[PDB]
């Protein structure tokens, strides 16, 4: 997962 | 069912997290590009329209199917405050  | 998203990134940026790209696949087979979790208040969230387990299909016509993460990850890190999703619902 990323962060955005 | 496939849906027009269109935000404005804020201080904490546009408020999700995404996973899978090919090579990195979040489900077996399916090298998409999927929401993973929408964060409390956040653009997304405010919006209310994204959902954790959206597919993204498109953000600003740069195409988001058949990607590597980091080539997601590019295309929606380089956003401005205007930010147009189009995803698929499961």
């Amino acid at each position: 997962a990323t962060g955005l | 069912k496939i849906m027009e998203i269109k935000l404005i990134k804020g201080p904490k940026g546009l408020g999700f997290s995404i996973a899978g790209g090919v090579g990195n696949q979040h489900i077996p087979g399916d090298n998409s590009i999927y929401v993973t979790k929408i964060i409390e208040g956040g653009a997304a969230h405010k919006d209310g329209k994204l959902q954790i387990g959206d597919k993204l299909l498109a953000v600003n016509s740069v195409c988001l199917e058949e990607v590597t993460h980091e080539e997601a990850v590019t295309a929606l890190k380089n956003t401005s405050d205007f930010v147009y999703l189009k995803v698929a619902k499961p």
